[PDB]
């Protein structure tokens, strides 16, 4: 299997066959355009009006296309298609206790709604989480959960669990400019931990205002006492957000009325939209985040 | 009212131009293919083989 | 085989791939590709264009513009649009000019790349810059019946309001399609178009380039999808290819990417209402006036017909004493609105049912028992001054009430809602009729030729064109019926404009009526001149007839021809039959909301329509089923959104959700009414096409009705109280309509509840 | 380099593959093959809908999945196979089943989505011969038909469960 | 106007001939009228152009044509004595007449 | 004879004569020799023949 | 090595010419000008009639002389400049008198043969302005018609002598 190079009018594309052969190439030419499955790309060229003189499709390297089951979670390649991910982890939610399947449940819920087998079955998971989509239903998942994002360059080797620093600008993810997404871990849920995802049913701006979370509780041992609270959300801002200072002034609290009154206080003041933010929906957008959370409240109570 | 009146024929000018389209000027398609008849060079015969 | 539900006639075709819509066509050696380069301002002064990188894109052809039309550049239905814009600029998608290139590709990127450089003008975009800049075209139609002050003043509550419904996108899966053939001589041409007007597709190629009519052939095979989109539009598409081969001399094609469609065709008008109803505390109407707003957009097209049916429609099945409905059509700089399956009626019949379920609330009645109070009756007429003859509507109502089980459906919806708290149901019973019949008397007319060739099989053709409501299928039933022979032996090809000349575009649901009925003089004709030799040969087979009237040189092929007799309605004098016959139905529909997100699930739909006596029970189910869903499209899911600027932002499946597989509800029943044959049309039958889509507001209101027991349960307790809903329902609106202690800010700080 | 794949079957060897050719605008303008439809170009209608397979060097087997037509570049598609709705069957030699069920249900008005929703379901079907109501249900997320209202594509296909 | 029958173009100015017929029996100017072509989807069943006899044959289908059409357009005629002859083609159309035999 | 040599009704038979460029008669009936032909070419390989 | 010519005076550049190629296969199927017939392909009829022109080194003058374009192969016609029917007139824009003068006078009846004499014709008046009846009439030996009889052609052509 050797490395195939195809010229046309405008773009040149590179199918590289070895994780070598990418990162060298993307070493060469920092500008490459990485296509998977185009399903975004393909809209950007068409609809947007993009010309990426340079395209490299890494879709056959193995590693990329790993799918390894470690004792922290599940990792799959970035190459890997939803639809994979969607199976892999319908068989892992099957067969594993509740207690260790939160998360993985999560991601299958904003995998249900979503697009349909002609799009699951081509588009990669790397594909999303880089696309940095403000209105993305994975990002959050992964942000609430401290999924750790595998990045490499030639060279160079990190891992690092997925935060709000991730996400620096619209569309900017922080890669460096020679780097690529390797792989993608979705973590085992603890014991005493609880996940939720939730999305707006519809859309109607292209990337913006649609709301769509994850939501992460780790409570201290067999107590209702909060040690960890993450709230995530895209379609509020121009980038995947997370609820810092909210979540932060809940720690080493109890699980009850009060707090839900304090979260709710908390998310419309620091998630607050100005009555001309992008995509308009203003009241109803508050709305689903404080609904939204009050569902993951009354559904932790019940786990609990 | 022309009738008896010498008026040329319809399409002369045309004719005459070469814009007039016969048969074989309608323009092909993309995909159009072109035939030609295998004849028999025997007044009476048994066909025998075609190859 | 009339009344039997043979599938459609394409249907396999269809399923393999082998049926050829206009792009499937094979391309030509020498055949060239067309873009459209559209505006991107809402109101503006063209100052200039520039093709310069154009040019030098590869394969680039030329640029056209208004200074390359020959003939005219006035086009439009009442003469007031541009082929081409030349100064001004009165829309966002407003037609500019078009790029000619040797690939759809090489045209994309052409046209992508021409610079128009604007100048800024004053936008009128919403209905209410257009009432408050006093900005229509014509003057404002009405229809007046009875006495207003008297109505009001023997009122015993008087509620009023408004309303507003917005408008719909075709979504029609193949897209607007034209190919254009020049044929080098005479200023001859012929044409493939998606169209379901081929007789204007035709005129306006010919005017604007400056032909005779009689130079100009344009033929339509089938159409993926109209729904009203095709009655007019298409014509921006084909009037500017055809130019592109004027002007090239080379055939040329366009098919519109969705967005370029979605921006340029225009869609349904929308509406809005201000409304004032007078009834006793008995719920029985005794008053109502109703201003209708429609949005135009920039030009006149079918806009001032649709405001007609909407006129026509205002009472929808209900009688009212007195009663006044005004209509006025708003001049926007917006995509001319255009003809929408129902071509108004949705609209003024939402307008209309939206009053009466307050009336219902405001008695504290229950809205079944209301609306049935109401109802016109036999022999009533409409506020147009037309009797109400085999008014079928009591017969679905009861019918529909029985078979959905009603009473017990709506115990087990009160029951829910008690036990549920972030959850609730709701369940409506809605009624329709629709008026069968262009309002305008000079459409409603319709020819059809057949040949019978001398194997003995026959070639119907006839003034419709088939967009997959089985058209073809239906004419070939009757011919069949009609002759007296096998459907194998009758085929239809496709519509063309040298066969039925000046047909009228097929559109108002009437295209069974009309066409079924010239096919059926068609044949007449056929049978009178066969007659003798049947004689002569009583037990021969139809081929033998056939070739001995050949032998005996006896003509075997026939025009036919209808005209619906006795149309004329006036809006002076009001009175006049508008229409031929009604269509009638009536839809329960129960819907799950949740509460807390503005989403809902469709449980359960039934449906009972008069149809009379059908000539294929599946493609009117077919029928039914199709009209509802786009209905439920239109007042629940379907939202298109622009920019302040005039700038629409919905312009794929991805911001416009038409309805999915998962949308529809989950018990899904049609029943066609059963012996009630309707003497005024082709073998006791009834249109179908259009009467179904406003069922459609069964779930509307179903939704209003488990919003309203949302209210009871989390802000206030009136009983009594109104809140505005307007059309879609989307989940946005669903949401915030849900005031509870998160809408208002909780926390506990205090407002609404 | 050259590109190969094959198209019902047929071996297709393109020596001048352009990175811009959608799979779509191959099979319609270079093949000639008009079956497949486009409907939107941005992968949410279906009208587009081929099945892939490939060799994966990995599960050992072949897979066969579904796939939009107009957003596939022909360069992700080095020996790759594509089948269409014209692969499948034909009113010339004989219909797939699934061809005649939706044909035979009035689940094909218009017909301009059909193509594509016999290639979702016949992909199913080439996954699991005997698949549920549930599974034949959630098949068409990503086919939109405007005509139908669905229900009698779902009854007509509901044969296929058991 | 546009003119179809059974006959064909071979040199021999039948469609001419045909032109010109039609023009005198409508009361029109032959610019108003066009053949384009002949085809068995508009008239069927056509012997074959041949015999000498087509200008005779073909000449009075075409006749007989545009008398239906003169019967059919009468009443507009008399109503509008001064008009023009699309005046009455249009009021026609307007009124429900079939302009096609 | 189109129709009769593929076995489907007239019906589905279109024909179209713009102008011949002469006949006397040769045209009349011999004409069919090709056109025959060309027709079943189209038949057999489904493309526009001539 | 390139093969250049001209066509109605444009610049006709084909870089892979086939020694087999006749002009009249040419002009009819690479470039589409269908004015130009076959009528037989061995010289004998003339409907494929074209004008060459060429500048010649010696004479210093350009000659026009009149060809066969079913016997011209394209090879031979570096540098030569083609004139056809749609070179000289078009109802499009204007007739050239020949051609005018050829349809007023009954000369066109089938008019396959028509295009060939134009041309003809055309070729005798780019070399003689004002010809005699004599140089008229010897000017077709190459050009057949079945249809006319001749007379009206020579007839209307005649007003070109004196
Ligand atoms: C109609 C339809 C519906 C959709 N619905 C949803 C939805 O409901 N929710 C949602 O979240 N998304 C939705 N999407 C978007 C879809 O999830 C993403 O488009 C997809 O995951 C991108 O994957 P791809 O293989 O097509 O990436 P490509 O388009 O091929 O490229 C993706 C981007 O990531 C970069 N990239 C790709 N791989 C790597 C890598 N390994 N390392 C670094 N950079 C990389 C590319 O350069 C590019 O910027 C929808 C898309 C369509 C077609
Ligand atoms: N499948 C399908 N059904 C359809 C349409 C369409 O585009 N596709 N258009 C509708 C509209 S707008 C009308 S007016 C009628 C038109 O056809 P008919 O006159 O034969 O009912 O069918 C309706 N049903
Ligand atoms: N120019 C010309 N004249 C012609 C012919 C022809 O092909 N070209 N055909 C001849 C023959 S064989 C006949 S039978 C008649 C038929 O046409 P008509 O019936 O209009 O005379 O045209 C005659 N004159
Ligand atoms: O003039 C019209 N009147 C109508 O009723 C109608 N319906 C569709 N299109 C129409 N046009
Ligand atoms: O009359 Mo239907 O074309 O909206
Ligand atoms: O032989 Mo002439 O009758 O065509
Ligand atoms: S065309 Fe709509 S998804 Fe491919
Ligand atoms: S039948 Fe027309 S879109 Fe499905
Ligand atoms: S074709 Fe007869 S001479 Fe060239
Ligand atoms: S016109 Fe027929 S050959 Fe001269």
């Amino acid at each position: 299997p050797k490395q195939l190079r195809f010229e046309g009018e405008r773009v040149t594309w590179i199918q590289a066959s070895t994780l070598k052969e990418l990162l060298d190439l993307k070493a060469q030419h920092p500008e490459a355009k990485l296509v998977v499955g185009n399903t975004e790309i393909g809209i950007e060229m068409k609809f947007k009006n993009q010309l990426f003189p340079m395209i490299i499709c890494p879709a056959w390297i193995p590693e990329l296309n790993a799918v390894e089951h470690g004792p922290e979670g599940i990792s799959f390649g970035a190459a890997c298609a939803l639809s994979s991910v969607e199976k892999t982890l319908l068989e892992a939610v099957a067969k594993l206790p509740t207690q260790k399947t939160e998360v993985f449940r999560g991601v299958l819920e904003q995998l249900r709604w979503f697009a349909g087998k002609q799009v699951k079955s081509v588009a990669s998971l790397g594909g999303n989480i880089i696309t940095a989509s403000p209105i993305s239903d994975l990002n959050p998942v992964f942000m609430a959960s401290g999924t750790k994002l595998t990045i490499v360059s030639r060279g160079t080797r990190r891992t690092v669990p997925m935060d709000h620093t991730f996400f620096p600008s619209y569309r900017k993810t922080l890669l460096g400019p020679e780097e690529i997404l390797l792989s993608i871990e979705i973590p085992y849920s603890r014991e005493d931990e609880f996940f939720s995802a939730f999305k707006q049913a519809s859309r109607r701006e292209d990337d913006i205002a649609k709301v769509t979370c994850g939501m992460r509780v780790l409570f201290q041992p067999g107590s209702m006492q909060v040690k960890e609270l993450a709230l995530c959300y895209g379609g509020m801002a121009d980038r995947t957000i997370s609820a810092l200072k909210t979540t932060q002034k809940q720690l080493s609290k109890f699980w009850n009325e009060k707090l839900l009154q304090d979260v709710c206080a908390g998310l419309a003041e620091e998630l607050s939209l100005s009555p001309d933010a992008p995509g308009g929906m203003i009241e109803f957008r508050r709305t689903l985040t404080l609904s939204f959370f009050f569902k993951f409240y009354l559904t932790v109570l019940k786990k609990l | 009212d022309t009738v008896g009146r010498p008026l040329p024929h319809l399409a002369a000018a045309m004719q005459a131009s070469g814009e007039a389209v016969y048969c074989d000027d309608i323009p092909r398609y993309e995909n159009e293919l072109f035939l030609r008849l295998v004849t028999s060079t025997r007044a009476h015969a048994k066909i025998k083989s075609i190859d | 085989t009339v009344g039997r539900p043979l599938p459609h006639l394409a249907a396999a075709m269809q399923a393999s791939g082998e049926a050829v819509y206009c792009d499937d066509i094979p391309r030509y050696e020498n055949e060239l590709f067309l873009r459209l380069v559209t505006s991107t301002r809402a109101h503006a002064k063209i100052k200039s264009i520039d093709v310069s990188e154009a040019q030098k894109v590869p394969g680039f052809v030329c640029f056209l513009s208004a200074d390359d039309i020959p003939g005219s550049n006035e086009t439009g239905l009442f003469n007031d649009e541009t082929v081409f814009a030349k100064d001004t600029v009165t829309c966002v998608g407003h037609i500019i000019g078009a790029v000619v290139a040797d690939t759809p590709e090489h045209a994309e990127r052409a046209a992508h790349v021409v610079k128009v450089t604007y100048e800024d003008l004053p936008a009128i975009i919403t209905i209410e810059d257009a009432i408050k800049n006093n900005s229509f075209y014509g003057s404002e139609l009405k229809i007046e019946k009875g006495d207003l002050k008297k109505g009001f003043s023997e009122a015993d509550n008087v509620v009023s309001g408004e309303l507003y419904i917005g408008g719909q996108d075709h979504f029609y899966l193949e897209t607007h399609c034209t190919i254009a053939i020049p044929k080098g001589e005479e200023g001859e041409m012929e044409l493939f178009v998606s169209t379901q007007n081929a007789m204007k597709t035709q005129s306006f190629v010919a005017k604007m380039l400056g032909v005779p009519v009689n130079r100009i052939l344009v033929r339509v095979k089938r159409m993926g999808g109209g729904f009203g989109g095709k009655e007019t539009r298409s014509t921006l598409v084909s009037v500017a290819v055809a130019l592109a081969a004027y002007k090239t001399g080379h055939p040329v094609r366009c098919m519109l990417d969705r967005n370029e469609d979605m921006l340029i065709t225009g869609g349904r008008h929308p509406f809005l209402a201000r409304y004032k109803v007078g009834f006793m505390k008995t719920g029985t109407i005794v008053a109502l006036e109703v201003d209708h707003y429609s949005n135009a957009g920039n030009s006149r097209d079918l806009s001032h017909s649709i405001m007609e049916r909407a006129l026509f429609h205002m009472d929808n099945c209900y009688k009212i004493p007195n009663i006044r409905g005004t209509g006025r059509l708003c001049k926007t700089n917006l995509s001319s609105n255009t003809a929408f399956r129902g071509f108004g009626g949705p609209q003024a019949l939402f307008i209309a049912e939206n009053w009466m379920s307050e009336v219902a609330v405001t008695c504290g009645l229950p809205a079944e028992e209301v609306r049935w109070k109401n109802m016109y009756k036999e022999g009533d007429l409409t506020h147009f001054n037309q009797r109400l003859e085999g008014f079928s509507v009591p017969r679905c109502w009861d019918e529909c009430l029985k078979s959905s089980q009603y009473y017990a459906r709506k115990s087990e919806v009160d029951k829910f809602n008690k036990e549920n708290c972030w959850k609730k149901r709701g369940l409506c019973i809605i009624p329709t009729k629709f008026g069968i019949s262009f309002t305008v008397p000079f459409l409603n007319q319709a020819g059809a030729l057949i040949h019978v060739y001398t194997d003995g099989s026959v070639l119907v053709s006839h003034g419709g064109t088939e967009m997959g409501q089985g058209l073809h299928t239906k004419m070939v039933q009757v011919a069949s019926k009609a002759l007296k022979i096998p459907i194998s032996k009758i085929y239809i090809s496709e519509t063309s404009t040298n066969t039925v000349p000046n047909s009228s575009p097929t559109a108002a649901s009437v295209s069974t009526d009309i066409y079924g009925q010239a096919v059926y003089e068609a044949c007449q004709t056929i049978l009178k001149r066969l007659e003798p030799f049947k004689k002569k040969n009583p037990d021969g087979s139809w081929e033998d007839w056939v070739m001995a009237a050949y032998q005996d040189r006896v003509s075997l092929s026939t025009t036919g021809f209808y005209r619906t007799p006795n149309l004329g309605y006036s809006f002076e004098t009001n009175s006049g039959n508008a229409f031929h016959y009604f269509t009638y139905g009536v839809a329960c529909s129960e819907v799950e909301i949740d509460c807390l997100t503005g989403d809902h699930k469709n449980l359960r739909t039934d449906i009972v329509m008069d149809v009379g006596s059908s000539l294929n029970p599946a493609i009117d189910i077919g029928q039914v089923e199709g009209a509802f869903v786009q209905g439920l499209g239109l007042f629940t899911l379907e939202e298109l959104h622009y920019s302040p600027e005039g700038s629409l932002h919905t312009r794929g499946p991805s911001t416009y959700k038409i309805p999915a597989f998962g949308s529809i509800p989950t018990e899904f029943r049609v029943s066609l009414l059963r012996d009630c044959p309707n003497k005024k049309a082709i073998y006791a039958s009834k249109a179908v096409g259009e009467p179904p889509l406003f069922l459609g507001a069964s779930v509307f209101f179903a939704i209003k009705d488990a919003i309203r027991a949302a209210r009871a349960q989390h802000t206030n307790n009136n009983t009594k109280e109104l809140f505005r809903l307007d059309s879609p329902a989307t989940p946005e609106k669903i949401r915030n309509a849900c005031v509870d202690k998160f809408t208002t800010l909780c926390v506990t700080g205090a407002p609404g509840n | 380099d050259e590109l190969v794949f094959f198209v019902n079957g047929k071996k297709v060897v393109e020596k001048n593959a352009d990175p811009e050719t959608t799979l779509l605008a191959y099979l319609r303008r270079k093949l000639g093959l008009r079956g497949t439809k486009l409907g939107c170009g941005e992968g949410g209608c279906g009208a587009c809908t081929v099945m892939l397979s490939k060799y994966d060097r990995l599960q050992d087997k072949i897979i066969h999945f579904s796939a939009n037509a107009c957003l596939a570049p022909i360069c992700t598609l080095h020996h790759v196979a594509v089948t269409t709705v014209e692969g499948i069957g034909s009113t010339k030699t004989r219909l797939h089943p699934v061809q005649e069920r939706i044909a035979k249900s009035h689940g094909s008005q218009c017909g301009f989505c059909t193509p594509g929703i016999v290639m979702s379901m016949y992909t199913l079907l080439r996954n699991q011969p005997e698949p549920t109501v549930e599974e034949i249900e959630d098949a068409f997320q990503g086919n939109l038909c405007r005509c139908t209202g669905y229900r009698p594509i779902l009854q007509g296909f509901r044969t296929f469960a058991k």
